RNA sequence: UCUCCAGGCAUACGCGUAUAACAACUCGGAUAACCAUUGUUAGUUAAUCAGAAUAGGCAAUAAUCACACUAUAAAUCACCUAUAACUUCUCUGUUAACCCAACACCGGAAUGCCUAAAGGAAAGAUCCAAAAAGAUAAAAGGAACUCGGCAAACAAGAACC
RNA sequence: GAGCUACCUAAAAACAAUUUUAUGAAUCAACUCGUCUAUGUGGCAAAAUAGUGAGAAGAUUUUUAGGUAGAGGUGAAAAGCCU
RNA sequence: AACUAAUCCUAGCCCUAGCCCUACACAAAUAUAAUUAUACUAUUAUAUAAAUCAAAACAUUUAUCCACUAAAAGUAUUGGAGAAAGAAAUUCGUAAGGAGCUAUAGAACUAGUACCGCAAGGGAAAGAUGAAAGACUAAUUAAAAGUAAGAACAAGCAAAG
């Protein structure tokens, strides 16, 4: 194999930014503030998956049903079209019956 | 006998068989204009 | 690509050093060497 | 005559010709019609004189003395342009408040997509006129999946266009 | 003035076989495009009588050069007797 | 002119009058020999026999007799770095014979009228 | 282009088209972005070097590269290069100026030799005027020649050229009459026929 | 048989 | 095989194929297949006379240039209509019916260059 | 200049600058010289060659040298009656050793005229080996060869199922 | 997708000399075809070349444009052809 | 003591979040054999998606393909009552980023281009100096296979003791 000739760049990482001394407050948001808004509230991440995990059929289900109607032509033919073959998949195959 | 010379150019039949024209004439050909400028192709017919 | 093996020159050096005094294609094809050195060993 | 399509016969051979600057959009403001007129044909030949010259440079594999000057005088023309179609635009606002000069009409083509059409002049009216009723001006519902498409591709394409900005602020900022 | 390939022809206004073979006068009439008016107007003035002797020249060349072919002269065996036609 | 409408003409219409010109035109040296009295001339493709006539002689008051043209076709077989056929402008030659005998050549323009003893060691040095 | 490299040659010189042909891909250069409201510096204004090998030298600035922020003093930061070398002359050896960015110098005090920084600043007239960020001051915009190196004031009239006095002379008549109007009238062409009806479609 | 090709690129090298 | 990409033109396909170079048509096509040429229809330069001229294509450098303010219809018609109606207003003999007085023009049907639709080409 | 070979010049369809000169000597020609290659400049000139107004009325009798001669398969706008208009030259094609076959392919390619007056070169230098391919010649015999007179022959004739 | 090929429509073109006679008759070129042997076999050729053969006024060959399209088309039927 | 080569970082890309749109490009030309300035012959989508596949075959049938989250609930029901399918009533809700890619990766993309097919259509490859080239284009590496430097010397899975 080959290997580099030269030493990469250093990478410095500012560990007391402010997104990184701040991560993890309003974790316990609701048991300390009379549980107004639960935790998964504070999320930021796709409309379908918030506060929600699941397995890969489970997840292209779920992506459907929020934003089925505003997808493209597309991306929702290829979304049917990975829901079939994760269907066929988990419920036909696997070493385990 | 030797195959491989298909091909008899002829610039009438060419442009009947395969032009613009000939193209717009069916909807199931205009369908094959439509696809052709989605794909982004230079030449949409002969 | 999100992860390759960037330290397998040193994993052929191992095969490849215990071979340099064959005679042949063996002292220097990977594939080649780490055949006969099993043998040899 | 034909001699005007050459320059000065004196200044053949020499490297450099001195030139004056050319006209200005603004000065040609000024002058009347009657100028325009007149000037518009001085500049024609220029513009012939050295159209020939600059020919007959490759021809003879020699560079072109004073090639700046057609720059120059093409410029000039078009402040001429420029300012004629000015004057002549403003008067058909008034007469009229048209603001294009030739008819035209936003129509849509059979390939589901909204044209300028520019029309043209015909001897008959156009419900008589059977070329006219081969050209179409409306589309059929198997267009209505193809211009769905194209809106999705020209999002896709905005959508990567505006993510890539984001990025090369965020390379300016790191080196700065 | 273009080239064709096409058959060559040797013809004197009539085939070998007859008796009249010599030349005495030939009758022209000059086109239309071609009359005193209209060469004015392309301002080509000096072509009035360029026309005719162009005609005059191409037509009993041809009708003399072909008399001759008959009498059995051509480029190699130069004429003998020269060979006289006229022109209108 | 070119890249402009030209206005219909029915049966009666009046004449048509282009005030500015959009055809500007070029004389070339002769590719080939040419009679004394032929010019040459490179023309707009939309200009027309009958208005290189009309060109020249009112904007030129030069006298012509005749003119014939041709439509040249560029070549489109050179590629470029990336393997695309570059098109050579095709444009439109016209020649021209002057007329009362008038007599033109094109002119002649652009008339433009150490130590082997020593080898290798600086001579610099004094020393 | 995408990939276009922007050097120290005038553009569309031979040079330029060598260093940059069209197959060329070079890693774009990062140029920190400067308003045209932002930059202050022009050609023929003095500055001071901050840094460098001439750091403290002050020169004139002879060129601006705007697009890579570059400012070029003239006879300073500069290196030795060979100018006409042929096969049988080595060539005559020269001084070439390299290409300063604008953080490495300063501007100069127009009474006082100092880096002092200004601030862009409109007048009572209105006109837009650098001032100093310390001891507030006019510093005027610095005359230089024209690259192209026409001269306005010792020009000479010449055959081709209009007179000052008749460029400046207008005869413009406002009136509702067209350019094709106004020239039969002038030139006494006469014609009574009329367009028949045209049906535009 | 199967027919593949590939083309002579005309690579400047010039730079 | 046959390259698409290139333009259509007369030089090519069979004799019967032809197609203009964008050339106006100066004549008509009679019966018989004769060619009626209409001078009407072959365009005529209007060449203006020159002597006298005293504009030059190039300008002297000294001469210095102008604020550049494009014409507009407003600034047209308060140079030439609206002195004309301002005085009139005064003296009292203005009317709608009489606009045409100061030089309007109900319809272009009738000029000669027609403003809209362009009966004139440049 | 010499030796020898024997489909050539146009047209159409097609192709699209491969045309021509100059300059280069990277690439292409399956090697060189030279260019068909690269770059630059040029080029094919037409009133004759070639291509692109209306309403009615009414046609029995081929071609073939069309006379004789027969036959059968039964066979290419004009001329009239009226209306309308009364003096024109624009536009486009035109080059080449060329096209269809991945190729400078022993293949394919229609018509006119002609058969050398037109068009061309089988051998880069060597050498005389075996085997293989092609051509010619044969003492005596004459199918004895072979599945079979296959191929070849100074034969190319006759009868049979 | 019928520019190859099967078939058809329309508009066209080619056929020397000889003997029979008055013709899907005969000898034999152009031209169409492809019986046999040989060479070739990544070949000149993804079906050719050299010889030898069959037809050659006809159910003939060829040219140009058009038509028939896959649950189909065409087929003097080889389940033959339809790039 | 080196040829072939190798090293390299940003070109762009990916997934989200926010957000309907109001990017419909002088002048000229194009539905005629598109991109040809004017009349001739005028101009107009579609009846139910099928099948593969699963039921270890196949013939009824076979989620997605073909209307808010969570709960009721894989429940009631439906089904060669097989494989499988599958509710509702009724409750609940104020909703710019990267433990992504970095030139065989990320989009096919430097490009729907070259090239290939009559057409529909299929479909690439690659780049790398520096602050300055108006500093004679850098560097960097016993480093891949392949060679060279340096052909071979009874005996044999080529080695091991
Ligand atoms: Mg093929
Ligand atoms: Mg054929
Ligand atoms: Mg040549
Ligand atoms: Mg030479
Ligand atoms: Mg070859
Ligand atoms: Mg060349
Ligand atoms: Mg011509
Ligand atoms: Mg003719
Ligand atoms: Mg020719
Ligand atoms: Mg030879
Ligand atoms: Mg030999
Ligand atoms: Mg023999
Ligand atoms: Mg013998
Ligand atoms: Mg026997
Ligand atoms: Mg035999
Ligand atoms: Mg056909
Ligand atoms: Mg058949
Ligand atoms: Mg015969
Ligand atoms: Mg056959
Ligand atoms: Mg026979
Ligand atoms: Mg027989
Ligand atoms: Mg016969
Ligand atoms: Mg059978
Ligand atoms: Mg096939
Ligand atoms: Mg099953
Ligand atoms: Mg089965
Ligand atoms: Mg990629
Ligand atoms: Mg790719
Ligand atoms: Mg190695
Ligand atoms: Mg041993």
């Amino acid at each position: 194999a080959f290997v580099r000739l030269t030493l990469p760049p250093p990478k410095v990482v500012d560990r007391w930014n402010e997104k990184r001394a701040l991560f993890g407050v309003y974790d316990n948001i609701g048991i300390l503030g009379n549980f107004e808004k639960h935790p998964k509230e504070l999320i930021k991440g796709p409309v379908w998956l918030r506060g929600w995990r699941g397995n890969e059929l489970q997840r292209c289900v779920r992506k459907k049903k929020f934003v089925g109607n505003r997808m493209f032509i597309e991306d929702l033919h290829n979304l049917n079209k990975r829901i079939s073959y994760l269907y066929k998949h988990f419920n036909r195959h696997g070493k385990y019956r | 006998r030797a195959r491989g010379n298909e091909y008899q150019p002829s610039n009438i039949k060419r442009k009947h068989k395969h032009g613009w024209v000939r193209r717009l004439s069916t909807p199931a050909g205009v369908q094959v204009i439509l696809r052709r400028m989605l794909k982004g192709r230079k030449s949409l017919s002969h | 690509l999100r992860n390759r093996l960037t330290d397998r020159y040193w994993r052929v050096q191992e095969v490849l050093k215990h071979a340099q005094h064959f005679r042949g294609r063996k002292n220097r094809c990977y594939r080649l060497a780490v055949r006969a050195v099993t043998r040899a060993f | 005559g034909l001699e005007e399509f050459f320059d000065d016969p004196k200044n053949w051979g020499e490297e450099k010709v001195k030139s004056g600057a050319s006209w200005t959009c603004q000065q040609l403001r000024n002058k009347s019609n009657e100028d325009l007129h007149k000037l518009w044909y001085v500049l024609l030949k220029e513009r012939n004189m050295l159209l020939t010259l600059e020919q007959e440079a490759k021809r003879q594999r020699l560079p072109m003395p004073s090639p700046e000057r057609l720059e120059k005088v093409v410029d000039s023309m078009d402040n001429v342009d420029k300012v004629v179609q000015e004057r002549e635009d403003a008067l058909r606002l008034l007469q009229t408040g048209q603001e294009k000069p030739r008819p035209g009409a936003w129509r849509r083509d059979i390939f589901g997509r909204i044209v300028w059409h520019k029309f043209k002049q015909w001897p008959i009216p156009w419900y008589l006129n059977k070329r006219y009723n081969r050209r179409r001006f409306f589309a059929m519902p198997y267009v209505d999946r193809f211009i769905r498409l194209r809106i999705e591709k020209h999002a896709r394409i905005e959508a990567r266009k505006r993510s890539l900005q984001k990025k090369k602020e965020k390379i300016l900022h790191a080196k700065f | 003035l273009f080239r064709r390939q096409y058959e060559n022809s040797i013809f004197t206004g009539s085939k070998t076989a007859d008796p009249c073979c010599y030349g005495h006068t030939q009758f022209h009439l000059i086109p239309d495009r071609l009359k005193r008016e209209r060469l004015i107007r392309q301002n080509q003035a000096e072509q009035v009588e360029a026309v005719f002797r162009a005609n005059a020249i191409a037509s009993l060349f041809a009708w003399t050069g072909a008399q001759a072919m008959y009498q059995g002269f051509w480029s190699e065996a130069d004429v003998t007797r020269p060979f006289v036609s006229q022109a209108v | 002119a070119r890249n402009v409408l030209y206005p219909l003409y029915q049966l009666g219409g009046p004449q048509l009058r282009v005030f500015r010109t959009n055809f500007f035109i070029q004389l070339v040296r002769p590719g080939t020999a040419q009679p004394e009295d032929t010019v040459q001339f490179r023309i707009p493709m939309e200009m027309t026999r009958v208005d290189l006539r009309n060109y020249l002689e009112q904007i030129y008051n030069v006298p012509v007799a005749a003119v014939r043209t041709r439509v040249q076709h560029g070549s489109n077989r050179r590629r470029d770095h990336k393997n695309v056929r570059i098109k050579k402008p095709d444009y439109k030659v016209a020649y021209v014979q002057l007329a009362h005998g008038q007599t033109f050549t094109f002119p002649d323009l652009f008339p433009e009228k150490s130590d082997l003893r020593c080898p290798g060691i600086p001579s610099w040095f004094g020393l | 282009s995408p990939f276009y490299r922007y050097g120290m040659s005038r553009p569309g010189s031979i040079a330029d088209k060598r260093k940059n042909p069209p197959w060329s891909r070079r890693r774009p250069v990062v140029v920190e972005p400067i308003s045209d409201e932002d930059w202050h510096l022009f050609c023929g204004d003095m500055v001071e070097i901050l840094e460098g090998k001439d750091a403290g030298k002050q020169g004139k600035v002879v060129q601006v590269v705007r697009q890579r922020n570059w400012v070029v003093l003239e006879g300073l930061n500069t290196h030795y290069r060979y100018i006409g070398r042929t096969k049988d002359h080595r060539g005559t050896m020269i001084a070439s100026e390299a290409p300063l960015l604008h953080h490495q110098v300063k501007l100069v005090d127009p009474v006082d030799r100092k880096p002092t920084e200004i601030q862009w600043r409109f007048t009572e007239a209105g006109e837009r005027v650098r001032v100093s960020t310390r001891s507030g001051r006019i510093i005027p915009k610095p005359e230089f020649p024209r690259a192209d190196g026409i001269v306005p004031e010792t020009w000479t009239d010449g055959p081709k050229d209009t007179s000052v006095e008749d460029a400046l002379e207008r005869t413009y008549v406002p009136r509702l009459k067209t350019l094709e109007e106004d020239v039969m009238e002038a030139m006494g062409i006469q014609e009574t026929r009329r367009f028949k009806k045209v049906y535009w479609y | 048989t199967k027919s593949r090709f590939r083309p002579p690129t005309p690579e400047p090298k010039y730079k | 095989g046959a390259d698409r990409m290139s333009k259509w033109t007369s030089k090519r396909g069979p004799r019967t194929f032809t197609k203009s170079r964008g050339a106006k048509k100066t004549g008509i096509y009679t019966s018989d297949r004769k060619f009626v040429q209409i001078k009407e229809m072959v365009p005529e330069f209007v060449v203006p006379d020159l002597t006298g001229f005293k504009l030059k294509p190039y300008v002297n450098y000294r001469a210095p240039a102008g604020i550049d303010t494009p014409l507009t219809a407003k600034a047209l018609f308060q140079e030439t209509v609206a002195p004309a109606i301002e005085k009139d207003f005064k003296e009292g003999t203005f009317d709608a019916n009489n606009l045409e007085k100061y030089g309007f023009e109900p319809t272009q049907e009738g000029k000669l260059f027609q403003l809209y639709p362009k009966n004139f080409p440049r």
